[PDB]
């Protein structure tokens, strides 16, 4: 079981390049390829990738073709160039999971038994990470009865080596705004978090509307998870919670007030020094 | 074959050496402090596919000439002097060639050989086996013969040195050589260090003397701290032969 | 737009649209881009456009371009030079010449080139009595052109400055507005 | 001499157990595709041929490769099982030889139908017209003799090569215990 | 017959990252590879991708070991949608700056003989830092006059480095400006790289740890205030020059107090605001 | 702020200028020359800058 | 031609040195192609450590034009 | 831009540096450092260096050529 | 005569198509290409069907008429040699 997948920026940019070139060729919607990488005791590391021929019928979810001979040849060449990287999984730029993904994963499992799928949205109309990691798992039900092969989410993050970090930072002269202070602690979170939460709740609302009207059938597991969520929603009118909240807020504001007092004294010191300097300069000039 | 040799020579011509240094400390993943034997200290990188757990504070290293990057870690250096000490040839004298010395052979063996074959007896009794012996007597009695017999017939590593030969004109080099010799013994345990003619450097420490005298006494102090000091020796034995035991330091 | 050239065209269209209007909105946008953008060409164009925007009040262009001229970015310094030149063409502004004089020996060759061309544009046709530095700048142009260990772009600027200072014989001036107060489209486009 | 990228569609269905056609239809078809691959390679050294099965849904075993040893070796362990999906198999073959190694090569599909095809006439004719537009030739072998007739196959081939196209083919073999390689003579030579 | 100085070499983000990663991997050696691209016009040499090749050598030289790999790689990239062919080669100079040596010039001569406008790119990994990457593009000068024609100022904007000038710049080879044109998807992905998960933004921070950190910093600020009181009494009995060297090897209470104030304010304000936001959002 | 940034931008090439030896003066002499011991090297009879 | 190259590369001025050691070294593990060094690995023979008369120590991955077995510390 | 410049001046901190010893501070932006090659110098201090850490006889790294305290 | 015309593809893209005697050797072909490109013959490397052509006659390597060859220049970097 994978606990985390680390996708390096070179993999993402290579995926973008593959998508762009196949699109320039034309008549395609999703791109597929291999993810070479390495293992670090349940913390994956995807470092490199290469393109692979792939086509699918836009109507039938059973007419798809992946050139495994080309996959093997290119893997041999990549191994000849860098031995420490071995096949770890496959990637596809499709915005969301397709129905052929389990079949493609079964094909790739003959090259990597613990294959990990990474979906890279090259046109992200959202506010969040661009990578979603999935691992194929057998699901046993209680009423759904037949055990199907379903895709299970795995935490994905972006990391980089020193050279990759240097290159990305050099290339990031598009819009650079570090402001690590309260400004960034207000934009990168708070606003972004609330917007993402609203997006997720809107997705849940859309699904619930579809279910209630009758476009989609009922999923007991989804309904159960929603019940658990609504149960977890806390209550903030309890006297004990209110009192604890006020106590902690008072402590934080004590510290804030002391910091502001220090700031004011420093400002006064600077003003006195500046006035001394200006008076001395005027006296000397006179 | 001639053309194979010529091609090998041409290929070998275009190869540059590597500075040899010592690693003092690792600052980060890709930053080490290295002290070239010349004297200067550099902050240097390390080749990626290198076991950096093996670059401890003291490991010898080969540095690239241009970028000073660490490219290899090497075993501890053995001075040519110490190599020559270890590579002496005491003929093939056997214990049958020595006559009249049975008790002395027994004692010397009890000190050097027995603890290196049957430590269990000493462990059972509850004593650490003795370390050093001093072979003293009139000239021509068989001290060097006994040392040669031990070296030839025993299987441990042997280091033969002459105390007169240990000395050097430059300040501190005699002590440096003693330190290198004992480090060699510690590395190649088990080892026997035979200092023939000890009275050359081991003599009573005077109060009034000269610069050369004080240098020799410093060499002797280094030797004493090596034999018994802050670091125990364990599996290194010592044999010393002198015609003049009277003129020796009580510490020794 | 994401293309730096398209952003530069944006700055230029701001200039041409609000040519000689003294529009505070346009000046605000130009200064924001000049002090914020990531591309030095876009910064240069943003600083340059201020001359077109403010050419009807030459006394004010120095007040906005002095600090930009004294900056860490040579591209913005060149933009300030050319902005002063366009704003005070055919005016012999004392403040403009004073701002340009320190920049004529800037470390950067193209900054020197822009400073020389702007000085020529400003001092076209002006005599010793009218402007007390025309002879000095003439000698400066000659010195730069003659020095054999100076930058080629600085020499280019010096030669162009000599050409501009004595134009049409000596019987022509550069003015972005006609004698009646109307914007001269040929001259705006030419500059 | 003619460049051709020909994908072979082999039938590993449950009707291949039948021993009517020599030592089991599986071995008969093995020898048949052996001769066909050798014929293509001899016809052009650069010609490339691949392999696809028409099992439960489909399975691609060897994409276009100039050599034939790998194709023949993979042909072993083609033990029969499941039904035959003609439309899906041919579509997959079409995709595979659309993703060619060399675009100057021609495109061909040699299909061994040794079992009834459950696809209606309308779907098969639609596939025929699509393949005609895409310029694919389909040599169909009516192996197996489960219907040994125009089992919705002559319509396919005639739709393909309609209007004197003479590009496709349909060789129908009787159950006569004669080597399928011995029987095939039209597509190999008079293609 | 010109070769103008406004010509530029467009390096893709993927190519730059690949070059830098390979160069840094081969820190003591001059690891090398090929650049694929197109010759668009006489004012552009687009570099869209680079792939390393099997090579072996010492710290004084590096050479490729097989050309079959290069041919096969070109073919197998064309088969997947990269018909671009070689337009140059790249190799890394680890710490020597950017320039070409004699062997580099010989290789570039071979590449020029094959294709007229082929270029060489030298990337120095170790001298590269986060903000800036040390990289340059080169081409040779024949045995002739001026190597290029200037129809703009674009060429003369770089101030060639002293090391390159010493090693032969503008005498045996000339530089070409490097530009980093990007597409919309590349820009978006580069911006999105550092974006964190939404839940991380709203997640609070253990109150025990938060209070402990606040307590520690306030306790430190107490001693800093003592030292600040001591330091304020000075600055009048101090020479105008002595003040600067007064803060050399000795702590600066004012600076440390300002830093601690900033950190405390940021942490506490963020925590309080997050607490209130969660209080409302979650019922 | 602008002056700070400009100094930090020219400092990279300002820092590659060669340092200066630190020597101990023995005695001034002659027209304008001085005798200096540049440890660990020997002595020199060096000039003096006009300032 | 090869002999001429050897002669021209053997320019007369040498620097006397003493051979401190004749180490034995072996390859460690697989080295990724693209960046593989013939010295750190792919060297199975005998390597020399020498001390030049200038008091400079050096490691010699390739001994040179003198066979290793002849040299002694 | 100042934050950018600080990160771009660190390329003067290339890996192959020479360890030295910081003896005395002269003016600020200058100092006297004793290299391990056995010679002293009057060199310039990098602006980004934290002057609190420059305790007397503190180990410092100097540029290989310029010998600047880096 | 019966000249044997062989296509010579290059990694860059240029095509140096040329015809040689049917008995032409690999060394002779390399010499002709070096004369054409003004490059030392040791730099160039001819390929054929994913196998480098070392030395000998062209025929026994399978090189007939209308056969594709690839020309990969050697790539070398360093400070000396
Ligand atoms: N007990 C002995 N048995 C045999 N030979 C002896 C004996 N003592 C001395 N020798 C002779 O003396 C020589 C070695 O001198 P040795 O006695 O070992 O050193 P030292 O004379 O310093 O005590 C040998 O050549 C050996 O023949
Ligand atoms: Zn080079």
């Amino acid at each position: 079981a994978v606990q985390k997948v680390v996708v390096h920026p070179l993999v993402l940019l290579s995926v973008v390049d593959h998508f762009n070139r196949i699109g320039k060729v034309g008549n395609q919607k999703r791109v597929v390829g291999v993810l070479l990488g390495s293992w670090q005791k349940k913390v994956l590391d995807v470092s490199n990738s290469f393109a692979v021929p792939f086509d699918e019928d836009d109507k039938d979810d059973s007419v798809w073709f992946l050139d495994h001979d080309y996959l093997e040849n290119m893997y041999g060449m990549f191994k000849k160039v860098n031995a420490r990287e071995r096949i770890v999984g496959w990637y596809h730029t499709g915005p969301k999971l397709h129905k052929n993904d389990i079949a493609i994963n079964e094909l790739m499992k003959r090259y990597c038994p613990n294959s990990v799928l990474v979906i890279i949205d090259v046109k992200p109309k959202d506010l969040g990470l661009p990578t979603e990691a999935y691992i194929s798992v057998e699901e046993v039900h209680d009423d759904g009865t037949p055990t199907s092969k379903t895709f299970e989410h795995v935490t994905s993050e972006i990391g980089a080596e020193e050279a990759e970090e240097v290159g990305v930072e050099h290339l990031l002269r598009d819009i650079k705004d570090t402001t690590v202070g309260t400004l960034s602690q207000r934009i990168t979170n708070q606003v972004h978090g609330l917007k993402g939460l609203n997006s997720k709740l809107l997705d849940i609302r859309s699904y619930l509307e579809k279910v209630a009207t009758g476009k989609l059938p009922i999923n007991h597991q989804i309904i159960y998870q929603l019940q658990d969520v609504f149960n977890l929603l806390p209550d903030v009118s309890l006297q004990e919670f209110v009192k604890a909240f006020y106590l902690k807020t008072n402590d934080q504001m004590v510290v804030v007030y002391l910091a502001s007092l220090i700031r004011s004294v420093v400002a006064l010191h600077n003003l006195i020094n500046n006035k001394i300097a200006n008076r001395d300069a005027e006296k000397k000039e006179g | 074959k001639q053309y194979e040799k010529s091609e090998n020579d041409l290929k070998a011509l275009q190869s540059v050496g590597q500075i040899v240094g010592e690693v003092l400390k690792q600052l980060t993943e890709e930053k080490f402090i290295v002290k070239a034997t010349n004297g200067p200290r550099y902050v240097v990188g390390c080749r990626r596919q290198l076991d950096k757990s093996k670059l401890k504070p003291g490991t010898r290293v080969a540095l690239d000439m241009t970028t000073l990057t660490i490219m290899r870690y090497l075993p501890r250096e053995v001075d040519p002097l110490v190599y020559n000490m270890s590579h002496e040839d005491p003929g093939n004298v056997s214990y049958s060639e020595i006559g009249g010395l049975s008790e002395q052979i027994r004692e010397l063996r009890e000190v050097i050989e027995l603890p290196l074959t049957n430590p269990e007896l000493f462990q059972r009794v509850g004593i650490i086996p003795p370390k050093g012996c001093l072979l003293y007597g009139p000239p021509g009695t068989g001290k060097t013969l006994l040392a040669r017999a031990v070296a030839s017939q025993l299987d441990c590593n042997f280091l033969k040195v002459v105390s007169s030969s240990i000395v050097d004109k430059y300040i501190g080099e005699s002590a440096r050589l003693i330190r290198e010799m004992f480090n060699y013994a510690r590395d190649h345990q088990p080892c026997i260090i035979f200092m023939d003619e000890i009275d050359a450097i081991g003599g009573r420490r005077f109060s009034e003397g000269t610069s050369a005298d004080r240098e020799i006494q410093r060499t002797l102090m280094e030797l004493l701290n090596q034999m018994d000091g802050f670091d125990t020796l364990h599996r290194v034995k010592m044999i010393m032969a002198t015609n003049r035991p009277d003129t020796l330091d009580p510490a020794l | 737009d994401k293309d730096p050239i398209l952003r530069r065209s944006g700055m230029y269209t701001v200039a041409m649209a609000y040519c000689g209007s003294g529009n505070n909105k346009a000046i605000r946008r130009l200064l924001h881009v000049a002090v914020s953008d990531v591309n030095d060409d876009v910064r240069r164009a943003a600083v340059e456009s201020l001359g077109f925007i403010l050419f009807r009040t030459p006394e004010q262009c120095p007040s906005v371009v002095s600090l930009l001229s004294e900056s860490y970015n040579p591209h913005v310094r060149y933009g300030a030079a050319m902005a002063l030149g366009i704003c005070c063409a055919g005016t012999g502004n004392k403040e403009a010449i004073n701002l340009l004089e320190p920049m004529t020996n800037d470390p950067v060759n193209y900054v020197r080139q822009g400073a020389l061309i702007a000085s020529a544009l400003i001092m076209i046709q002006q005599t010793e009595i009218t402007c007390p530095k025309v002879n000095q700048f003439r000698q400066l142009y000659s010195k730069v052109i003659n020095d054999k260990h100076d930058d080629v772009m600085a020499k280019f600027g010096a030669i162009l400055a000599q050409g501009i200072l004595d134009a049409g014989g000596h019987n022509v001036t550069i003015s972005l507005q006609s004698r009646t107060g109307h914007t001269h489209m040929p001259s705006v486009v030419g500059v | 001499m003619v460049l051709e990228s020909t994908m072979v569609c082999v039938d590993n269905s449950e009707y291949m157990r039948n021993g009517d056609f020599l030592p089991t239809r599986l071995q008969a078809q093995q020898d048949a595709v052996n001769i066909v691959c050798h014929s293509k390679t001899r016809s052009n050294p650069e010609n490339n041929v691949g392999l696809i099965t028409l099992a439960n849904d489909c399975e691609v075993l060897t994409t276009l490769t100039p050599d034939t040893g790998r194709i023949l070796s993979k042909l072993h362990t083609v033990q029969p099982k499941g039904k035959i999906t003609f439309c899906t198999g041919i579509r997959v073959a079409h995709l595979a030889l659309k993703h060619r190694q060399g675009k100057n090569h021609k495109m061909r599909i040699i299909a061994f139908v040794g079992s009834p095809v459950e696809d209606n006439e309308k779907d098969l004719v639609k596939l025929a017209k699509r393949l005609k537009k895409e310029k694919v030739n389909v040599d169909i072998i009516n192996f197996g003799e489960e219907e040994v007739n125009t089992e919705k196959l002559t319509a396919f081939v005639n739709t393909l090569n309609g209007k004197d196209g003479t590009g496709s083919h349909l060789v129908t073999v009787p159950p006569g215990p004669s080597l399928a390689d011995a029987l095939i003579s039209s597509p190999i030579l008079a293609g | 017959p010109a070769v103008d100085t406004a010509e530029q070499v467009y390096i893709s983000s993927l190519a730059l990252l690949k070059m830098l990663k390979h160069g840094r991997a081969g820190v003591p050696m001059e690891v090398m590879g090929l650049m694929l691209g197109e010759f668009v016009d006489d004012y552009t040499v687009r570099v869209i991708d680079v792939f390393a090749m099997p090579q072996s050598g010492t710290g004084v030289s590096v050479e490729a070991v097989d050309p079959v790999f290069q041919a096969k790689m070109l073919d197998m990239l064309k088969q997947t949608g990269r018909p671009e062919m070689v337009v140059g080669w790249y190799h890394s100079h680890p710490g020597f700056g950017c320039w070409l040596s004699g062997v580099d010039i010989n290789t570039q001569q071979s590449f020029e003989a094959l294709s007229e406008r082929a270029v060489a790119v030298v990337v120095d990994p170790i001298q590269s830092v986060k903000g800036k990457v040390v990289i340059d593009a080169f081409r040779l000068i024949n045995a002739n006059h001026e190597p290029r024609q200037t129809t703009s100022n674009l060429g003369h904007l770089n101030k060639p480095s002293i090391q390159a000038l010493i090693h032969g710049l503008n005498r045996h080879y000339y530089s070409i400006t490097i530009n980093y044109r990007k597409n919309e998807l590349e820009q978006k992905m580069l911006l999105n790289l550092h974006k964190k998960s939404w839940m991380e933004g709203l997640t609070l921070q253990d109150y025990s740890e938060h209070c402990k950190h606040n307590e520690s910093v306030v306790k430190e600020m107490l001693e800093l205030a003592k030292n600040y009181n001591k330091a304020v009494e000075e600055e009048d009995k101090m020479t105008p020059e002595q003040l600067a060297i007064k803060n050399v090897g000795k702590q600066d209470p004012k600076r440390h107090l300002e830093e601690h104030v900033d950190v405390l304010m940021t942490s506490n304000i963020v925590q309080c605001l997050a607490a209130m936001l969660d209080t409302v959002v979650f019922k | 702020l602008n002056a700070k940034v400009r100094l930090l931008r020219e400092e990279l090439q300002l820092l590659q200028e060669q340092g200066s030896y630190v020597g101990e003066v023995v005695r001034a002499m002659d027209k304008k020359k001085v005798l200096v011991k540049v440890h660990p090297e020997g002595k020199f009879v060096v000039d003096v800058d006009k300032n | 031609e090869n002999s001429e190259k050897i002669k021209v590369n053997k320019t007369l001025p040498y620097l006397v040195s003493n051979v401190i050691e004749l180490l034995d070294v072996d390859p460690n593990d697989q080295e990724e192609d693209g960046a593989n060094i013939d010295l750190d690995s792919q060297r199975k023979g005998k390597c020399a450590v020498i001390k030049t008369s200038t008091r400079q120590t050096y490691f010699l991955p390739v001994i040179g034009l003198v066979d290793a077995e002849k040299l002694k510390p | 831009e100042f934050l950018h410049a600080q990160e771009e001046v660190k390329r003067i901190q290339s890996i192959p540096l020479v360890i030295g010893q910081f003896l005395e501070a002269v003016d600020q932006n200058t100092a006297i450092v004793g290299s391990t090659t056995g010679s002293n110098y009057y060199v310039r201090i990098l602006s980004t260096i934290d002057r609190e850490l420059l305790k007397p006889n503190a180990s410092v790294a100097l540029h290989k050529h310029s010998n600047a305290l880096v | 005569a019966a000249p044997m015309s062989l296509a010579i593809h290059s990694t860059t893209g240029t095509r140096y198509d040329l015809a040689v005697p049917p008995d032409e050797t690999v060394e002779g072909l390399r010499k002709r290409l070096s004369q054409r490109l003004k490059v030392p013959k040791e730099r160039l490397a001819l390929l054929h069907k994913d196998t480098r052509l070392s030395s000998g006659k062209l025929q026994e390597f399978g090189v007939g008429d209308g056969s594709k060859l690839t020309l990969v220049p050697t790539v070398e970097a360093g400070l000396m040699s």
